[PDB]
């Protein structure tokens, strides 16, 4: 009731969900600076799959 | 990380922009949800310590921790909103401040993978602290406590930043990962001892063996409820977590010089534990009780063993949920009596029914009980100090002992014995502190099923 | 205090029982997993080499 | 009250550093402490020759 | 106060007695050798030498002290009975009724009323109460711990509630 | 496939179900009582089945299931082991504590909380029946803390009475001093045989346990309550009649001395160790038995009784005979069970009174109890082809028929003549005789539970010994020859322990005065053991607790090396360095001497 | 079963032929023959409807087999982009040898309870097979420390050679 | 047990007076100071509430039991130490 | 008079005003709420359906895997003849010994 008013009341509980929305979004986004040898480590050196471009994004 | 630590800093803008009375209600949900983020990071890899970033790592050791500090926040707020009714919002919210901006430093040093930014945080927990005891504390000692437990740490503290930078111009890099897989013998030499020490003192003071421990009678019996759970459940193994990853590039030398403080730590648990058969403070008696199995903690670390660090971290959990519990227990009988003095509030099983099994489970988890943590914690440094030398089962069982007569003590002397007849301002029990004591009891028997999550990184 | 055992009793099954009837049906709806050897020219899906079906979906999301 | 604060607080600012206090201080002080230290490491030294010399055995001692 | 000398040897009779049934039992023994005890104490009834009196007195405790029971013999409900103590862990304080919840105090209501009519008289009674302690108190505080009666009309005894609204001994 | 596997555990999983319903409220809150007790009685019925083919079949089988977590080369898994000592174990211990749990809805027919009572017992029951049933030493330590706590409840039941504190206290207190050996044995088995499972501890061949067997013995001493670590158990009475029946009879203080029993295929090796427990056993049961003739209480001595049984079960075990020891457990159960039995029902009928000068006159005013305490008594005398005899008769021929430690034999002797003197002073006080009790009688036993428990307990405690042996597989080689003086001597000691007791109890009736003996006040006092080994001790740790530890070290100096010093020192010289007079003639030769100074002797010229 | 037989070797279940004497019945046939159709044949039936359930529609998982990786014997030093992989494998073979030992162990209690009190002399193979496994442990990883590494294990091994070959050029003097 | 109700107690108190062979039944008057009244020694008198003692099963402290001197104080005190209200 | 201070207040009861308080706040409605939020958050949110979360992470440390290996480890060495598990780990024809 009162959208208005329950938002002047209840509009603080969204920042911290964003927060977290947020915060996937650096470590969907700081890994491609970490990226550098991706498929270059001996162990899990694997041929490249025939529509995959790259491993783990 | 960069994944829970946005979440907590954002929560401090809700806590300000909030409505009056809709504080706690708005920072407890929100505490609970990051938590339950949090809980997603426990499970490791074999191996391979759980990297993040370059600026944060978190290995099957801070883990384990780490969720317990997230778990933690929301209970200093149920456990705090009732003697800080009678304030102003602008305090009120202030308090929330200091206490989230607390948790956001833990969470940043746990995680930390430099040694340095480990430290940074490390000390920085000491100033929001210091706000809450010196403060929100309810006595007048507690401005005493305040420079006894700033200047402790921070003295201890200093030779570290010392000895750390030191390690930087000689090693290059400081970082938890390339310390270990560069690691070097520690020469023996009259510098390196003193090197040895300045690695250590300053950890050795935040879980305080005996002799430097004076800070935590004066510390945690002054400190509020809120505040006195934090200095006895995380702060407390922050020096523990300091001391497994510190000890990686001093190990030639540990072998040499673990017996100063050895003997000091082993002989402390039989002298610590004593101290509390003629207490008197209820507060004090638990703050003493953490000395004795946090000293237990020092000799599990020094003896450096796959047993002994794998007892050592499910030990310090097992102590912060017990602990802070037992200092709810504290808080919830002063509020309503007005004073500290255990023998004031005699025989409140009768009156509180609930409190008393509440109180219970509590003395029982620190008798370690099997199969409760604390007993597979403390089980697991006796076998593997045993094998070290055979003669540490006489003091350390006998505090075993020792530990089971104070500890039923407290529950004896309180909630056992006839009721005290002039006290009539007791009140049936509000459904918060209950509350409050399930979320401290389920959690420990919870774990008891799988020790796999709190045996640390060893496991 | 009756009051609050109750509260916790009734709240606590509140989810207590659609999850554990839902551990159950997953256990005999779709099952459990069974080895079997790598096949030829396939890579093996990150999530795919665990047993219980909910342990594969946990795989398959945020881990 | 009072009782209180006799066991707790009134206890150093009454404290003199008479010989008895000084000498019970070091007999239950650094006394101990050394007595386990002189213990502790006899035994481990005598430990760690027989390990050395090959004398001890543990053979089916694996998870220290 | 203190002991008298009529005190301190009736007691010294109470104790013995009860250590001899101790000692003696098989009550035909209790009788001839309680018979023994007056008797040897009748002898002695006026003897004005008080200081004799007390010197009688000397070897008579120190007989006691010599040949009491190791495990005296007592009725249950006594200090040191198997049953002391017992029930005390169901006296619930009377002041407690007043924390019921509304729908819990629902359950007795007359009793509760009744609670009303105590309470109520205790309100009133208590300036009467301390209006005669403080009229009638000796110099110097009271002397004596006993308290007074109620010495006027339709008056409360002082300091009444707590000795007769005393839980009862047996609450179960 | 066989129900061996499936029922064994079943038997164990139906005791929990009581529990879990008290949490639901849903339990009986009108009926609970009954609740526990059909429910215990179910679980005996259950538990007859796995006997049946332990006879028949002969097989022992060890359950491993839910793995708790794996320790390197340790799998720490909990882990069920159906032995012969486990198998037999059970029934016995259901079908006491059924027929006690049909006691206690009679002698607690008026506790408000009667609930929660019933809610401790099966708490305690299902855990010893872990504490039995445990195949890892680790879940063996599972119920050996679990039923030490439970019992500190139990016997602070009565939480008002101060000294139901201080006697659980003592419990715990025992406990724990006993429970060191066993965390002793915790680290070495895992140090140097890698392991806690039984199976290979025994497989691993530690026929070196000097130290362990010393820890195991340490942790079987706190536990049985035997010299050295004992008076809790006499003092263990504060607790309710029913308490002492269950726990305090055969199913709390067995579990020190049961085991022994677990870990007797290695203890034979070692020779030292078992010499030792003839030591601990023989002194015990003297000691025990000797503070028992001259105690004026019934309770007190029926608790004397037992200690001195398993004083002499730990005897039993030090001639290499473990399996005896077990036959001696389960036969102790039925007499002592109904001792306490019998001592509840004459208690709570007259007027919650144990003080055993006055009782008498109840043999034809309380026929049926009068009884089952005859029964009882020349059971724990050895009453040939009793079930007493079955088990106390044959260890004493085979207590002789060895290498015993001279002193062992004649100490065992001398106790099992003395276990028939209480057993007289018992029934002498009691019925026999002319009554001392109050003037109102209200002496009631008609009560049907009583009545059935009682017999319930009766019927066994005559056939329970003869279907036991017949049906045991041999595992024992007995000994057939004896010279007739020595095999008869468990016969005859008794015989004469009848002999003088009576002339000495009837001795009171003598009209004449009785002089108060100076070995008479060392044994009714307990032997000076509670009043100088519990308050000297105590003082003295205690006092230096806050005398010293607590306030000489902590905050005397402590507090003064490090902190005050500095403080100090640093208070010292912040006057010394703020208390310039503010002169510029002094403030100018101070700069005069740094200025000569400087450029002179520290050599900063060059 | 599911589980390899040879990995847990179980002997030969030798198992004796119900002949009674006594002309009663025999109380355990009877009552398993009534705890057969009671317990058991409702727990195959209801077993069966799983079962089937689960192979209407099956789903497969396999085993993840990491490829070996050169070692920190080949490693050069201060170059942890190689003893990163040395390091990880040397973990890896770490958990995998404590498992061997876990079997061992395993198979050690197994025949411990099978024989029962012949436990001592049927299966004394089984002793020295655990007897040669935790020696061989003992001059592997044991004593390596808590912050154990393929490092350490190279300078614990090296440092045994180290004694062997001095024991060696004493014996051929 | 049955409620030890005030006239049950009292029937019991004569009872075991008129018993004394020094206290004469047919003088039994339940409000009767054991001296001035009847004639007795207080060697005599704190013999009686032993009797009285073991008659009701409990212990009369002695402070108050040298108070105690009248039957019908008897009673009294016997009365409210037992809740004894009818 | 020292000063002008109010004394001691009074120790409020949560429950004078309204016994149906839960003790979290004074106003009645966010009490309930209260009591709402901090047992949804946190037992049914975090205790049940975390523990179900916990309970159920993937293969941890890969402890069943390590398992898996050996079965195959443990057939191939002692059919062949060879010691189950060999005494160096670092196959000392990789290193050399100097001196
Ligand atoms: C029938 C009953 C089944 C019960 C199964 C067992 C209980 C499962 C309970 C799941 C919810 C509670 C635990 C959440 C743990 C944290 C989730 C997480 O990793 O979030 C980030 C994850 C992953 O972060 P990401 O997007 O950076 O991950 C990248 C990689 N992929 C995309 C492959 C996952 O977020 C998401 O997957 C996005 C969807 C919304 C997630 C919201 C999180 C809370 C609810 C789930
Ligand atoms: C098949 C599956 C059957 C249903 C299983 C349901 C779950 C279960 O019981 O699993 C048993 C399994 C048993 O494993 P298992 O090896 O027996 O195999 C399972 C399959 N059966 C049983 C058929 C053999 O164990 C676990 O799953 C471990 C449960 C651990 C629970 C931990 C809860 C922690 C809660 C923490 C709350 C607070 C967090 C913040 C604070 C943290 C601390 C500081
Ligand atoms: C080889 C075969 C040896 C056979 C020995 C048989 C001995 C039997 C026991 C006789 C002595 C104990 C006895 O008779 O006890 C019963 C009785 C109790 O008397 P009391 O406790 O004083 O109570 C009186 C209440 N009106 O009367 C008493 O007199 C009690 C005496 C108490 C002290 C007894 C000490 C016995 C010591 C035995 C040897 C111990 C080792 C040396
Ligand atoms: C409140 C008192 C302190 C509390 C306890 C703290 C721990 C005790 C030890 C404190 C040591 C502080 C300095 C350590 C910093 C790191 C030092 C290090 O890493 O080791 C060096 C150790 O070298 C040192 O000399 C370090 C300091 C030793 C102690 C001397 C100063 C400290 C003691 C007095 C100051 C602190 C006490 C408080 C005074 C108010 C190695 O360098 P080096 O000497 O080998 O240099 C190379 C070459 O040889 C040329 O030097
Ligand atoms: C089994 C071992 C213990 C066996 C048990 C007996 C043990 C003790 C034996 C020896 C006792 C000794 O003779 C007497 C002593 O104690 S002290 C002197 C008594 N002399 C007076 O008191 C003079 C004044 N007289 C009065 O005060 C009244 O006459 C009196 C109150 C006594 C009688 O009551 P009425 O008449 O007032
Ligand atoms: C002659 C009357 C009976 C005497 C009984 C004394 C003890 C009999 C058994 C003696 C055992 C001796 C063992 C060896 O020698």
């Amino acid at each position: 009731m009162n959208v208005l008013q329950i938002v002047r009341d209840h509009w603080v509980h969204i920042l911290v969900p964003v927060g977290f929305v947020f915060g996937c979004y650096l470590d969907r986004r700081s890994d491609e600076k970490l990226t550098a040898f991706r498929n270059k480590s001996l162990l899990f050196k694997r041929e490249l799959r025939p529509n995959e471009e790259v491993t783990w994004k | 990380m960069l994944k829970i630590i946005i979440p907590t800093t954002m929560l401090l803008p809700m806590t300000w922009m909030s409505k009056h009375n809709m504080i706690w209600i708005n920072a407890t949900v929100h505490s609970l949800l990051i938590s339950l983020i949090s809980l997603s990071l426990l499970n490791q890899l074999g191996e391979n310590s759980l990297n993040f970033s370059l600026t944060f790592f978190s290995d099957s050791l801070s883990a384990p921790l780490l969720v317990l500090t997230t778990w933690l926040l929301p209970l200093m707020l149920m456990a705090s909103q009732s003697h800080l009714s009678k304030e102003t919002t602008t305090r009120k919210k202030l308090y929330i401040t200091m206490l989230i901006l607390l948790q956001l430093f833990l969470i940043m040093t746990f995680t930390a993978t430099e040694l340095i930014l480990f430290y940074i945080l490390f000390e920085a927990t000491l100033v929001p602290t210091l706000i809450i005891i010196t403060r929100w504390g309810n006595q007048t000692e507690r401005l005493n406590a305040g420079l006894y437990f700033l200047f402790y740490t921070l003295a201890g503290s200093l030779p570290l930043l010392v000895a750390l930078v030191y390690i930087q111009n000689t090693t290059g890099s400081l970082n938890f990962l390339i310390i270990h897989y560069w690691s070097h013998p520690l020469s023996n030499s009259w510098s390196n001892i003193f090197m040895w020490l300045a690695c250590i003192m300053a950890f050795m003071v935040k879980m305080p063996l005996y002799g430097l421990h004076l800070w935590l009678p004066k510390a945690h019996v002054e400190a509020p409820i809120a505040g006195s759970m934090v200095l006895a459940a995380v702060l407390l193994k922050l020096g523990g977590y300091g001391m497994m990853r510190i000890t990686t590039i001093l190990n030639p030398l540990t072998n040499y010089m673990a017996y100063p403080f050895l003997m000091l730590s082993m002989w402390g648990m039989i002298m610590t534990s004593s101290i509390c058969l003629r207490q008197t403070d209820l507060k004090s008696l638990i703050a003493y009780s953490s000395v004795s199995h946090m000293a237990l903690v020092i000799v599990a670390i020094m003896i450096q063993t796959p047993w002994s660090f794998m007892g050592a971290t499910a030990l310090m959990i097992a102590h912060g949920l017990t602990s802070s519990m037992l200092f709810c227990l504290a808080n919830t009988n002063y509020e309503r009596v007005h004073s500290r003095t255990m023998i004031l509030a005699r025989g409140l099983q009768t009156l509180l029914p609930l409190m008393a099994t509440w109180w219970l489970m509590a003395s029982l988890t620190n008798l370690a009980l099997p199969p409760s943590i604390n007993l597979i914690g403390e089980l697991f440094i006796i076998t593997a100090s045993f094998s070290w030398s055979n003669i540490t089962i006489i003091l350390m069982g006998m505090n075993m002992m020792i530990t089971a007569l104070y500890s039923l003590y407290m529950l004896i002397t309180t909630q056992r014995g006839k009721y005290t007849h002039h006290i009539n301002n007791i009140k049936a029990s509000f459904t918060r502190e209950n509350a409050l004591m399930a979320l401290h009891i389920l959690p420990l028997l919870l774990l008891t099923l799988n020790p796999k999550m709190i045996l640390g990184p060893l496991y | 205090d009756r009051r609050f055992l109750k509260l916790m009793r009734f709240y606590i099954l509140l989810t207590g029982i659609p999850v554990a009837i839902g551990i159950t049906l997953v256990n005999v709806f779709i099952g459990e997993a069974e080895l079997a050897d790598i096949p030829e020219g396939y890579v093996p899906e990150h999530w795919e080499y665990f047993k219980h079906p909910i342990s594969r979906w946990i795989a398959r999301t945020f881990y | 009250i009072r009782w209180t604060y006799a066991r707790s607080a009134n206890i150093y600012p009454n404290f003199r550093p008479t010989p008895k206090t000084s000498l019970l201080g070091a007999l239950f002080g650094i006394g101990p402490l050394f007595f386990w230290y002189y213990v502790f490491k006899t035994d481990r030294d005598k430990k760690e020759k027989l390990i050395q010399e090959g004398k001890l055995d543990q053979t089916f001692n694996i998870s220290y | 106060a203190y002991l008298t000398h009529q005190q301190k040897v009736l007691r010294l009779y109470k104790r013995a007695l009860r250590h001899l049934e101790s000692w003696c039992v098989h009550r035909d023994k209790y009788r001839y050798f309680a018979c023994l005890m007056r008797a040897r104490f009748d002898e002695h009834k006026n003897e004005k030498d008080m200081v004799k009196a007390t010197q009688l007195l000397r070897q008579a405790e120190e007989e006691f002290w010599y040949g009491q029971h190791p495990q005296p013999y007592i009725f249950p409900e006594s200090p040191g009975g198997t049953s002391y103590e017992r029930y005390e862990c169901y006296k619930v304080p009377e002041w407690c009724l007043d924390d019921w919840h509304p729908s819990e105090k629902a359950m007795y209501p007359d009793y509760f009323a009744k609670r009303e009519q105590w309470k109520r008289l205790r309100r009133e009674s208590w300036e009467r109460e301390v209006k005669q302690l403080q009229e009638e108190t000796p110099p110097g505080g009271p002397r004596t711990e006993a308290l007074p009666p109620a010495r006027k009309e339709g008056d409360l005894p002082p300091l009444w509630w707590h000795i007769v609204t005393r839980p009862r001994e047996r609450p179960m | 496939m066989n129900p061996f596997a499936s029922l064994t555990l079943t038997t164990l999983i139906i005791l929990t179900i009581p529990i879990m319903m008290s949490n639901s409220n849903i339990y009986k809150t009108n009926l609970y009582p009954n609740y526990v007790k059909t429910t215990v009685s179910y679980a005996f019925t259950l538990s007859l089945v796995p006997l049946l083919m332990f006879m028949h079949t002969g097989q022992e089988m060890i359950i491993s299931n839910w793995h708790w977590m794996t320790l390197q080369t340790v799998e720490l898994s909990l882990s069920f082991k159906m032995d012969y000592f486990s198998v037999m174990f059970i029934p016995v211990a259901l079908f006491v504590t059924w027929s006690i749990m049909e006691f206690s809805m009679w002698y607690m027919h008026s506790d408000p909380f009667i609930n929660r009572f019933f809610k401790y017992l099966v708490l305690f029951l299902i855990t010893m029946m872990i504490l039995v049933t445990a195949n890892n030493l680790f879940q063996l330590f599972i119920g050996w803390e679990g039923v030490g706590i439970m019992s500190f409840l139990l016997i602070g039941w009565w939480h008002g009475r101060t000294d139901a504190n201080t006697a659980a206290l003592q419990a715990i207190l025992y406990n724990r001093i006993g429970d060191i050996g066993f965390v002793l044995s915790m680290a070495w088995f895992l140090t140097h045989s890698n392991a806690w499972d039984l199976q290979q501890i025994f497989m691993l061949n530690n026929e070196c346990p000097n130290m362990p067997l010393i820890g195991l013995l340490l942790a079987a001493a706190g536990k049985s309550a035997q010299f050295g670590l004992h008076p809790w158990l006499p003092s263990a009475m504060e607790g309710p009649t029913p308490v002492s029946a269950l726990l305090h009879s055969s199913t709390m203080v067995v579990a020190g001395v049961f085991l022994l029993i677990r870990f007797y295929p290695l203890m034979e090796t070692n020779k030292l160790v078992q010499t030792m427990t003839l030591c601990l056993g023989a002194i015990t049961t003297l000691f025990t038995a000797l503070c028992a003739i001259t105690q004026n209480d019934i309770k007190k001595i029926v608790a004397f009784s037992t200690s001195s049984q398993l004083g002499l079960m730990m005897v039993t075990i030090g001639i290499n005979q473990p399996h005896l020891a077990f036959l001696h457990i389960c036969m102790h159960a039925f007499f002592k069970a109904m001792l306490f039995m019998c001592s509840g029902s004459i208690i709570h009928s007259l007027n919650d009174e144990q003080d055993i000068r006055k009782m008498g006159g109840l043999y034809k005013a309380m026929p049926f109890t009068t009884t089952a305490l005859i029964i009882g008594s020349l059971a724990l005398t050895g009453m040939p082809y009793l079930t007493g005899f079955y088990s106390k008769d044959l260890i004493i021929e085979a207590v002789n028929m060895s290498y015993t430690n001279a002193w062992a034999l004649l100490m065992t002797l001398i106790a099992t003549s003395l276990t028939a003197a209480y057993s007289t002073r018992i029934i002498f006080f009691a019925f026999l005789g002319k009554p001392r009790f109050p003037p109102l009688v209200l002496i009631n036993e008609n009560n049907p539970l009583l009545i059935n428990s009682i017999k319930r307990l009766l019927i066994g405690s005559i056939f329970a010994g003869f279907i036991i042996s017949n049906n045991i597989p041999p595992m024992t080689v007995p000994n057939t020859t004896m010279p007739l003086y020595m095999k008869m001597t468990a016969l005859i000691v008794t015989i004469m322990g009848f002999m003088l007791a009576l002339e000495l109890n009837n001795t009171t009736y003598y009209l004449k005065f009785k002089y108060p003996s100076q070995t008479y006040k060392f044994s009714n006092m307990l032997g000076y053991y509670p009043s100088i080994m519990h308050r000297l001790p105590t003082y003295h740790n205690l006092s230096m607790s806050q005398k010293s530890a607590s306030s000489l070290l902590d905050l005397i100096w402590l507090e003064t090396i490090l902190p005050k010093t500095t403080s100090f020192i640093q208070m010292k010289m912040s006057i010394m360095v703020s208390n310039q007079k503010g002169l510029i003639k002094l403030y100018f030769l101070s700069f005069l001497i740094t200025i000569m100074i400087s450029m002179t002797l520290f050599n900063y010229h060059e | 079963d599911s589980w390899d037989k040879d990995v847990y070797p179980e002997p030969p279940r030798r198992t004796p032929a119900p002949a009674p004497q006594t002309s009663l019945p025999n109380p355990v046939t009877y009552l398993t023959k009534i705890f057969d159709l009671l317990v058991d044949r409702p727990v195959t039936l209801a077993r069966e409807f799983i079962e089937q359930q689960h192979a209407k529609n099956r789903y497969y998982y396999y085993h993840r087999e990491f490829r070996r990786v050169p070692d920190i014997t080949e490693c050069e030093e201060k170059d942890i982009l190689c003893m990163f992989e040395a390091e990880m494998q040397w973990r890896r073979d770490y958990k995998v040898d404590q498992e061997i030992v876990n079997i061992i162990q395993e198979r050690l209690k197994a025949c411990q309870q099978r024989e029962g009190e012949s436990y001592r002399q049927n299966c004394a193979k089984e002793l020295e097979q655990f007897t040669q496994v935790s020696k061989a442990f003992q001059d592997r990883y044991s004593d390596l420390g808590a912050h154990y590494s393929a490092r350490k294990c190279l300078a614990k091994q090296k440092q045994r050679m180290l004694a062997e070959r001095k024991a060696a050029k004493e014996a051929a003097a | 047990a049955p409620p030890l109700t005030l006239e049950a107690i009292k029937d019991r108190v004569l009872y075991v007076l008129k018993l004394y062979d020094k206290i004469d039944p047919e003088k039994l008057s339940v409000n009767s100071h054991f001296m001035k009244d009847l004639g007795l020694d207080s060697l005599d008198q704190v013999e009686i509430i032993m009797a009285m003692e073991d008659e009701f099963g409990f212990e009369i402290p002695d402070i108050d039991a040298e108070k105690l001197m009248c039957p019908q104080e008897i009673v009294d005190y016997i009365a409210d130490k037992k809740d004894v209200y009818e | 008079i020292r000063l002008q201070e109010d004394p001691d207040p009074e120790d409020e009861n949560l429950y004078e005003k309204n016994p149906d308080s839960h003790g979290y706040d004074k106003d009645p409605i966010v009490d309930l709420w209260n009591m709402r939020v901090v047992f949804f958050f946190g037992f049914s949110i975090v205790l049940v359906l975390g523990s179900t979360f916990v309970a159920y992470l993937p293969d941890y440390r890969m402890q069943e895997w390590a398992r898996r290996e050996a079965e195959r480890l443990v057939k191939y060495r002692e059919a062949n003849g060879l010691p189950l598990m060999e005494s160096n780990c670092f196959d000392p024809n990789k290193i050399q010994l100097p001196e």
